[PDB]
């Protein structure tokens, strides 16, 4: 299995109110394992998962110190692009940052990435280059001239290729129990009249990890059902995710369609079709 | 933690100077090269964050985060490059520094002309000092030992005008048996004027 | 430097004296800011950080404060100094974030805390005149200068010719030597070689002056002792051109 | 592991 | 300036049983800015202690959010989730269905 680590930032102003609220949480894969929040008591990078918690007082210290110089760089941000887009004081913006690093089945290093956004909106994007920047409008083309001059691409690259491959395979050894592991879907399959002459099939895949996984039916052809009812994959809360996909069928050939799970945690892909 | 090695590190004038800094913490992201002449303020040389070597002017860096080092080389090491050397690692938006490695470049004699005087106090015929001058950079100066002498340590001077560079050293005491003849004895001298005229 | 200004520049005080240093700086905006210590070596240690205005991070427990009133303005302080709180401040400030992380220093604050102020002495300053023996087997003319007898262990001597500043021809003795290298509480002595051309020298109508810049006591400190006030003063000495 | 490096004012 | 209207899911954490206690997820997506009112409801009447995942988002800069609460199911109690967003000309209701 490829993986991944990230980190997403999100700083909204409020004036009136005081302080920017920042958020920082850190992603290996699908399995969020630290956090910052600037209106929780703590003030400190916290834990979310149980194989981070192993790190000494140095490495809290480091992220608490790190995560709060991104929180201050952001709070200058929504002053200097209020600024540049010639906004009032008044109302609230949002500034978002999100950068990390893939790896392979080998571990070794895939792509980086390192992207900011205004309002929901796209503003300067490094490339897959990790040294060519994308700038939205005249405004990114500001911070773009800015950060070409001062190499800020060189810097991110050092990041992208060293120390997040080297602390992505850290917390992927640290943490085999829970990062590597692959939970294969529980199945099941639901009934229900539409009509005199339609049903719908429902096809369940509760409880996997990681969240990649395909739901698609067939009948009487390789080809799958072009058109499929199928919900956004869901977090279950508990660690593992949830989606069904769903197709409508007549009365006739209830028992004849069939449904085709793929998952990393299936040795084989599985295949299911209707029993009362 | 980051460990570089206290001099005092000598080093003949032209040759190339070697220093090194270790460090620990697989955190760390960016490296950092200051010079501090004494009495004075750390000033950056160098900072490099990829493994290689980075090259400006007479300084050349390199950084390897797998044998977890950061090397500063100096060539052509002028007696003007004597300072000590501040090596510096970004753990996590900390800059953590050694306690640095004092560098002494030994300035190149190439007149040598040894020799001992003795000035008079302008002020008092009386008071009296003797300077030991014209040595070159292999000649050393000991401390003295008769409690009641003070001497110092070699000094190097630099008439750029002239295109001449003198080493020097200044012994003096409170004591009529006091004389030049012997005053510097106690380290080891080569063939000085010990001018009979006073 | 430019970018970045620092006062006191250096101070002698007493144990249980309040300390206040001043960092200024210019030419950036929203800089993070650091108070570093340098002190038993050189090597430097990290007092306090600082990521925006009125946000201090104390990175270790100690009987010293500081503050940042504004964007561009960071203050240490102490209520009660300790001998160990002696040491060289150094302010220095970094870009906005985690950029490559180059810190723009100070030109720092030199801190020397005493027991006893009775100890402090200004130094007694000598020149002394070339040898007629140097200037015939040389052509040239070494003036000596000696600083003697001064308490605690920081001067700066400058050369002086017809009043104006020489950097050329001198050597200074880097580091001061102990009197009584036997004892902690001993006065120290420096010297330093200012060399002329013998045809320099010889011209009467030139002015040859070894300035020395001590730092002592303030003119408000308390004072027991008989003798007049070790108080930060230049002391120099001086000779003309002498062409026998 | 945060980047110490690249994290820039706009 | 994009505002982008929120998604919203309810279902259980496990297959719901009437009368064993279970989790009752609402899973908000797809929604800028990130000023969002969610509340869960039992039988239209708003449940007090309901915690929520970390604040985060997809490729499109789009904020999610899980708000969930430990609760024992049953046939007649009729559970939902409401959202308020500026998004919204007023409060979508969306109600729990075991197999949906």
């Amino acid at each position: 299995g490829s993986h991944s680590m990230r980190y997403f930032f999100t700083s909204v102003s409020r004036p009136g109110r005081g302080e920017p609220r920042f958020i920082a949480v850190g992603y290996v894969d699908d399995t969020q394992f630290v956090r910052f929040d600037s209106d929780a008591a703590s003030q400190r990078m916290e834990p979310r998962a149980p194989w981070i918690e192993q790190e000494g007082p140095e490495y809290w210290d480091g992220e608490t110190r790190k995560v709060k110089a991104h929180s201050q760089t952001h709070r200058v941000d929504l002053g200097t692009l209020r600024g540049y887009y010639n906004q009032s004081e008044a109302g609230s913006h949002t500034v978002q940052r999100m950068y990390g690093c893939d790896v392979g089945s080998d571990w070794r290093f895939l792509r980086g990435y390192h992207q900011y956004a205004y309002d929901g909106k796209d503003y300067i994007a490094l490339k897959e280059d990790l040294r060519s920047w994308t700038a939205a409008d005249m405004a990114a083309q500001t911070t773009k001239h800015k950060w070409e001059a001062a190499h800020v691409a060189e810097q991110l690259r050092a990041y992208l290729e060293g120390t997040c491959v080297e602390w992505l395979r850290r917390y992927l050894e640290n943490g085999k129990e829970t990062l590597q592991r692959t939970d294969a879907p529980k199945t099941h399959m639901t009934h229900h009249a539409v009509s005199d002459h339609e049903a719908t099939l429902r096809c369940w895949a509760l409880s996997f990890y990681p969240a990649e996984i395909t739901l698609t039916w067939q009948r009487d052809g390789e080809d799958q059902t072009q058109d499929t009812e199928l919900v956004e994959t869901r977090p279950a809360g508990d660690g593992t995710f949830q989606k069904w996909a769903a197709v409508v069928v007549p009365s006739g050939q209830e028992q004849r369609y069939t449904c085709h799970v793929q998952h990393e945690g299936l040795p084989k892909p599985l295949t299911l079709r209707w029993e009362p | 933690e980051v460990e570089q090695n206290s001099g005092p590190l000598s080093v003949p004038e032209g040759a190339i100077a070697s220093l090194n800094c270790t460090y620990s913490d697989r955190g760390s992201q960016s490296f950092f090269w200051y010079r501090q002449y004494s009495g004075k303020s750390p000033e950056l040389i160098m900072f490099i964050y990829s493994n290689g070597d980075k090259e400006d002017g007479r300084f050349t860096a390199q950084l390897n985060k797998a044998s977890q080092y950061v090397s500063l080389l100096i060539r052509d090491s002028q007696p003007s490059d004597s300072a000590t050397y501040l090596c510096a690692v970004n753990v996590a938006g900390k800059s953590t520094f050694g306690d640095g490695t004092t560098l002494t470049v030994k300035p190149n004699i190439q007149n040598p002309d040894p020799a001992v005087y003795q000035l008079r106090d302008s002020k008092s015929s009386d008071k009296s000092v003797c300077l030991f001058t014209d040595f070159d950079s292999q000649t050393n100066v000991s401390q003295s030992k008769d409690s009641d002498v003070y001497i110092t340590d070699k000094c190097v001077l630099d008439m750029r005008s002239m295109d001449f560079k003198s080493n020097s050293a200044v012994a003096w005491s409170n004591k009529s048996d006091f004389a030049c003849a012997n005053a510097f004895n106690n380290s080891i001298i080569p063939e000085d004027t010990f001018f009979p005229s006073p | 430097s430019q970018t970045i200004h620092q006062w006191p520049a250096t101070l002698v005080q007493p144990v249980g004296s309040p300390l206040s240093l001043e960092c200024t700086v210019e030419g950036t905006s929203n800089p993070n800011l650091y108070w570093y210590r340098q002190a038993a070596g050189r090597g430097l240690q990290l007092l306090f950080y600082s990521v925006g205005i009125g946000q201090i991070s104390s990175e270790v427990p100690q009987n010293l404060s500081a503050s940042r009133p504004q964007d561009r303005q960071f203050i240490l302080s102490s209520k009660k100094l300790l001998l160990s709180d002696s040491g060289f401040y150094l302010c220095a400030w970094s870009e906005t974030g985690l950029g490559t992380g180059e810190l723009f220093f100070g030109e720092g604050s030199r801190l020397t805390v005493l027991e006893d102020l009775k100890n402090v002495f200004p130094p007694e300053v000598a020149v002394f005149e070339p040898s007629e023996a140097e200037i015939s087997h040389t052509q040239k003319a070494t003036l000596v200068c000696l600083a003697t007898g001064f308490y605690p262990d920081h001067v700066e001597l400058s050369w002086w010719v017809n009043g104006k500043e020489v950097h050329s021809g001198v050597c200074t003795d880097p580091q001061p030597l102990k009197e009584q290298p036997a004892l902690n509480d001993s006065r120290y002595a420096l010297s330093s070689r200012l060399r002329v051309s013998a045809t320099f020298w010889q011209d009467p109508r030139n002015h040859f002056r070894c300035q020395v810049q001590f730092y002592g006591l303030s003119e408000n400190d308390e004072w027991t002792q008989d003798r007049a006030k070790p108080v930060t003063q230049i002391v120099s000495a001086e000779a003309w051109g002498r062409a026998d | 592991n945060l980047s110490a490096l690249g994290i820039f004012s706009t | 300036m994009i505002q982008r209207t929120p998604k919203i899911q309810v279902y259980s954490r496990h297959p719901a049983e009437n009368g064993k206690s279970n989790f009752l997820n609402c899973y908000v997506s797809g929604f800028h800015p990130s000023d969002i009112e969610v509340d869960l409801l039992k039988n239209g009447e708003r449940i007090e202690k309901v915690e929520h995942s970390d604040l985060s988002f997809s490729k499109d800069w789009s904020f999610y959010l899980l708000y969930y609460t430990e609760f024992t199911p049953t046939e007649k109690d009729e559970y939902a989730c409401r959202v308020n967003h500026v998004t919204l000309s007023q409060p979508k209701i969306v109600k729990w269905d075991r197999d949906m």
